[PDB]
RNA sequence: AGGGGAUCGAAGAUGAUCAGAUACCGUCGUAGUCUUAACCAUAAACUAUGCCGACUAGGGAUCGGGUGGUGUUUUUUUAAUGACCCACUCGGCACCUUACGAGAAAUCAAAGUCUUUGGGUUCUGGGGGGAGUAUGGUCGCAAGGCUGAAACUUAAAGGAAUUG
């Protein structure tokens, strides 16, 4: 199974808690999400940051399984995730797609943006419905940063987090880029803090 | 054309065939 | 419908056509032998292949 | 009103099996349902089912694997003679190599191919395949 | 339940209900009613003999322009008048 | 073929609606199928508030308004530059402009 | 030349995938018709009909010809393709490409007492398109294909030789019947049977075992 | 399946959905094969040795494939208590 | 109006697709070298092409332009995306989790320093 | 058949309009419109969708009943209450999204669990006209209601969508 080192470390806990990844969607609750944990009063549902960690680690293991690093495609059309998938593209193969999807990228090879990935990772499944719809046409697994109310249709392993926060969306991409750099052996020390600041994957308003 | 008035027209002719026949029996 | 007309043109075209007589030809094998004649002409010979295998 | 209990039990299984669910709750769990399920279970079509005992009629929770295509009940229970069994098997089975017509006979409830071995016939209950 | 009764003791309802809906068929109703015997000037037979009474120049229905060269024949066994076609190219000359 | 699910109206569970009369032609029309629009204007008008107030005792007392509810038939409503026509997709929209 | 641009095209051209079975086993989508004939060089085409459809325009009509083409070798594979074009000849040529891209396997079984070289269908498989339902029933040896000439041509081009048929609906529309029968012979592998209850090791797709020869 | 004796027939023995145990057809273009690698006592993935998960297109269409893979991963032990049998 | 057409914008875009380490932001410089790199039939057109590309060069150098992906740009991948905003973004995590988040931490088991305060209403 | 008979108003009378206008439009205006007693037995009497039973996806709103919450507000700050807020549940009129599913389509949580065809049961249809006509019954004061053909005639009528 696991070497018992992959368990949630105390230092990563406040990072998830500071980034407000625990506070998810409001009373609206898709039945496909049992990730909720003791919904807070004032109409706020607290995602189990515990359960997020295993899914985040499990998604990282799937990413590392891809032989060619360029066969992973990171999709983010939401305004809060263009920079995050760009850095994710720098540290791994991870050919990115930020902005408009150019529908048909997974079909009609005559397109200038023809992509044939082995695995796609989407930031917001609702805002990337077109991105995952064409994945289901060409036999492609999908990983999503699913909220507690997202349309999980045609969505494989999905990390429950908060998509209403600038840091929460940015931090998850930073985390998701960490173990894939640890499983691949890029980072020699498993317990290394990796003092490279998580502010790299953060959107700037100017 | 209208089926409403062909129903009405036939009913008015139902009266006639019923009244002309009473002259015999 | 109207029943009257003109019977004076009955068989009008049958009479006007010219009379042409049966061109004499050697008689054709009848029975099993004709099966040979049909077999060889259309499954061995490919002569009548004008554009679409047109035999006529 | 509720005419055949076996029809509802066999109906709930089909809808549950069609949608991929691995379990189904059956009400109100008559004996013929128990005997019918043991015939499906003997061939590996269902697997595990447990009889919940409330004091009125009982309920069944059946564990479903993707090994069942369709299970049916034939209404009414037509009388079937030995020579007439083969006609039933040809009408409502996809092949001659798999699938069983489940028919109640005098010597208990049993499927069609094993009722031939005992050389006994009776009324038809349903089918499984 | 799809309409029809399905009980094992409901053969009378199914047997009777079929008969009443048999009459909707044109052929079944015509055969049982015996309209061919009481109408259709033949006696229900394939051919019938008659006597040519006049010659006719019946027109043709649109779109068509022709004279159909029929004859008015009176059947022998019945005495009814029917119109008979003389099918060939100009054989009305043989039916004087 | 069916054009609307409600089909003209708001009758689900009544069977009868006790019709009201149109305001332009006085045609019978069921109350639910009616096209009620509320007209609440000032008594004088929007731009005439000076001349009344300029020569008004009881200064700026209330400047009250007129309230009345108007019912039209479908024929009169369409002809009166109202709900006139929507495309097949936009017919399903129920929210007011 | 071919110079394929897709994952499957370079794999096939390099000879890394030798049988069409690998494409079917992993449900690999196909986007080039040079793959199908490279793996199956012995499949033959048969055009069924050419019916011209018309659209009202500013000038009378304009006509386009809707070609129907059935391809597939007589052993286990068949593909149906329908395509329209302005000209008759061009529609068939594009009809060939569409038909090849849709090649699917068929399940040949036995009527009973398996003897060798499966002849008939394994189960009773139906198909529907529009109002036409086409049903196929297994038949004993030597029964031939009991079907209409159009459906029989599609069926015998798929490899099956002994099968019964029961169509329903307005069968005079050829496209709906040919599409209904294609689904009928496509559902043959979708039927789980006791012969297929054994567990499988879930083999790895060629896209990852042989990933080294991608486009880059 | 096999004929009277030996020489296996029925070319293209197909795969199966790991969630619903149904055949994944050749035209099932919505189905995927989840591909996850493991680590050996160090936390570094080993290329060439994998853990497979085949999900049919139907399960993904319902959007329940996420839940189905949660319990599939726990039973192999490569995941933690995120999934519970009782709701 | 002075709205250019697709035969002018596409050609100008194609020139920028491959000739950034090339013609500068001055029209007279753009016009003179555009005659030999591109064989344009009419003088009135190569003035239109050179005018639009010169206008384009006044937009790439000030912020990226969408739809223009030439041999280099994707490269700025190391000045304008790293270097966390201006002088800030040196410490963004320094405790304030609400009462409901408090029992989540202990439920997970790990001991995290939490100055939990009841959420005031 | 009595009472009432204000408004509106089949019929009718008039002014227009119109080539004509015994129609639309304007003004009158009987029967009727209301009621009591008694007939009539019809309607696009429509959700054009028979009734009973089981199962199959989510979501909020609302109506009635019930349960719980140191919840809010008012009585006597206080309580029981009444009205609200939150959560759950039964029953109901409905609505929104999607399609594993159905359909020829429009569309449908039923019009789904129907060629992989069987839960129980009642009624109705068999191309279009003739024709709901003729005749015979039976009911009605009557108007008419229910039941209900045949001769003959015809290759199309019809449904839903697409472009013009």
């Amino acid at each position: 199974s696991l070497p018992a080192t992959f368990d949630l470390t105390p230092e990563d806990a406040q990072l998830l808690l500071a980034a407000n990844t625990h506070l998810g969607a409001r009373n609206v609750q898709v039945h496909q999400e049992p990730y909720v944990f003791n919904a807070r009063p004032d109409g706020v549902h607290v995602i189990n940051v515990g359960k997020t960690w295993e899914k985040l680690v499990l998604a990282a293991r799937i990413i590392a399984a891809i032989p060619n690093p360029e066969d992973v495609v990171a999709i983010s059309s939401r305004t809060f995730g263009q920079r995050a998938v760009l850095k994710f593209a720098a540290h791994t193969g991870a050919t990115p797609i930020a902005g408009r999807f150019t529908p048909g990228s997974f079909t009609n090879y005559i397109t200038r943006s023809f992509k044939e990935p082995r695995l796609v990772i989407v930031t917001d499944p609702r805002s990337d419905a077109q991105a995952i719809k064409e994945a289901s046409y060409v036999n492609i697994p999908v990983i999503a940063l699913t909220d507690l109310d997202s349309p999980s249709e045609f969505v494989d392993v999905a990390i429950p987090c908060n998509n209403r926060g600038k840091h929460s969306i940015g931090l998850i991409w930073y985390l998701l880029a960490r173990e894939v750099l640890r499983l691949r052996g890029a980072l020699v020390d498993r317990t290394q803090p990796w003092s490279i600041m998580p502010d790299l994957y953060f959107y700037r308003d100017p | 054309m209208r089926a409403k008035w062909r129903k009405k027209r036939t009913r008015r002719l139902k009266r006639k065939r019923r009244k002309v026949r009473a002259r015999s029996k | 419908a109207k029943v009257h007309g003109s019977l004076a043109r009955a068989g009008k075209v049958k009479s006007q056509t010219p009379k042409v007589e049966k061109t004499e030809k050697p008689k054709k094998p009848k029975g099993r032998a004709y099966k040979r004649l049909l077999y060889t002409r259309r499954f061995v010979n490919v002569t009548l292949v004008n554009g679409k295998r047109r035999m006529n | 009103t509720r005419s055949s209990v076996l029809a509802d039990a066999l109906n709930a299984i089909n809808n549950a099996e069609k949608t991929g669910k691995r379990q189904v709750l059956i009400r109100p769990s008559s004996k013929v349902i128990i005997k019918f399920l043991q015939v499906m279970q003997k061939h590996g079509y269902i697997g595990e089912f447990e009889y919940i005992d409330d004091h009125r009629s009982g309920k069944i929770v059946v564990q479903l694997n993707g090994r069942l295509n369709k299970c049916g009940v034939i209404s009414p229970r037509f009388n079937v003679k030995i020579g007439d069994i083969e006609k039933w098997t040809a009408n409502l089975l996809p092949a001659r190599q798999f699938g069983y017509v489940i028919l109640t006979t005098s010597a208990g409830i049993m499927d069609h191919e094993e009722a031939r071995r005992k050389h006994v016939s009776g009324k038809i209950l349903g089918f499984v395949y | 339940g799809k309409g029809k009764p399905r009980g094992l003791n409901s053969a009378r309802k199914l047997r009777v209900h079929r008969r009443n809906n048999r009459w909707a068929e044109n052929n079944y109703k015509k055969r049982l009613l015996g309209t061919a015997f009481k109408s259709s000037p033949f006696g229900g037979s394939s051919h019938a003999k008659g006597i040519v009474l006049e010659k006719l120049g019946i027109e043709s229905k649109q779109p068509n322009s022709a004279i159909r060269k029929c004859v008015r024949v009176q059947l022998i066994k019945n005495g009814k008048k029917v119109t008979a076609f003389v099918p060939n190219d100009g054989c009305l000359n043989f039916v004087d | 073929p069916k054009k609307r699910a409600s089909n003209g109206r708001n009758k689900k569970g009544r069977g009868h609606v006790k019709p009201v009369r149109c305001v332009n032609c006085s045609k019978s029309i069921p109350k639910d199928k009616a096209i009620k629009r509320m007209a609440i204007r000032n008594i004088v008008e929007a731009a005439a508030v000076r001349d009344l107030s300029e020569a008004s005792v009881y200064p700026e007392y209330a400047l009250p308004k007129t309230y009345n509810k108007l019912h039209y038939c479908v024929s009169c409503a369409i002809h009166a530059r109202i709900v006139r026509v929507r495309s097949r997709e936009d017919r399903k929209n129920r929210a007011p402009p | 030349g071919w110079v394929p641009v897709t994952k499957l095209g370079r794999l096939v051209k390099a000879g890394k995938i030798t049988t069409i079975e690998e494409i079917f086993l992993h449900s690999l989508p196909v986007k080039e018709f040079q793959i199908i004939d490279t793996l199956l060089p012995g499949l033959q085409d048969e055009v069924m009909n050419i019916k011209p459809v018309q659209k009202q325009t500013r000038a009378g009509q304009r006509t386009r010809f809707k070609a129907v083409v059935v391809v597939g070798d007589s052993n286990g594979h068949v593909g149906l393709g329908i395509k329209t074009a302005k000209e008759v000849a061009g529609a068939i040529r594009a009809g060939i490409i569409i038909a090849k891209l849709s090649v699917i396997p068929i399940r040949r079984g036995y009527w009973g007492t398996n003897l060798g070289q499966p002849h008939s269908l394994a189960t009773k498989t139906t198909g529907k398109c529009g109002s036409v339902t086409v049903r196929l029933i297994p038949a004993p040896r030597g029964s031939g294909i009991v079907a209409s000439p159009a459906v029989k041509k599609l069926l015998q081009l798929a490899g099956v030789e002994d099968v019964y048929t029961q169509s329903n609906g307005k069968t005079r529309t050829l496209e709906n019947t040919l599409k209904a029968a294609f689904v009928a012979i496509g559902n043959t592998y979708g039927f789980l049977t006791p012969n297929l209850w054994a567990e499988q090791p879930l083999p790895v797709s060629p896209l990852d075992i042989y990933s080294d020869e991608a486009s880059a | 399946m096999e004929n009277d004796k030996g020489q296996l027939v029925e070319l293209y023995v197909p795969r199966k959905c790991s969630a619903t145990n149904r055949i994944i057809k050749a035209d099932d273009h919505a189905s995927v094969q989840i591909n996850v690698a493991k680590v050996d006592e160090e936390g570094r993935a080993i290329p060439g040795e994998y853990v497979t998960y085949a999900l049919s297109g139907y399960v993904r269409s319902r959007g329940e494939s996420d839940d189905s893979l949660n319990r599939l991963a726990q039973n192999d032990g490569l995941l933690k208590n995120v999934w519970s049998y009782s709701r | 109006g002075r709205v250019r057409t697709k035969t002018v914008k596409r050609a100008s875009k194609a020139l920028i697709e491959r000739y950034y380490p090339k013609l500068t932001l001055d029209f007279q410089t753009n016009k003179r070298l555009c005659d030999e790199i591109a064989t344009i039939q009419s003088k009135r057109l190569r003035n239109k092409i050179a005018g639009y590309t010169t206008h384009l060069m006044k937009r790439i150098q000030k912020g990226p332009v969408r739809g223009i992906s030439f041999k280099l740009q994707e490269e700025e991948r190391e000045r304008k995306d790293q270097y966390v905003p201006e002088v800030s973004a040196l410490d963004l995590s320094r405790l304030n989790v609400d009462n409901q988040t408090s029992d989540l931490v202990k439920s997970l088991g790990l001991k995290l320093p939490l100055s939990v305060i009841n959420v005031s209403a």
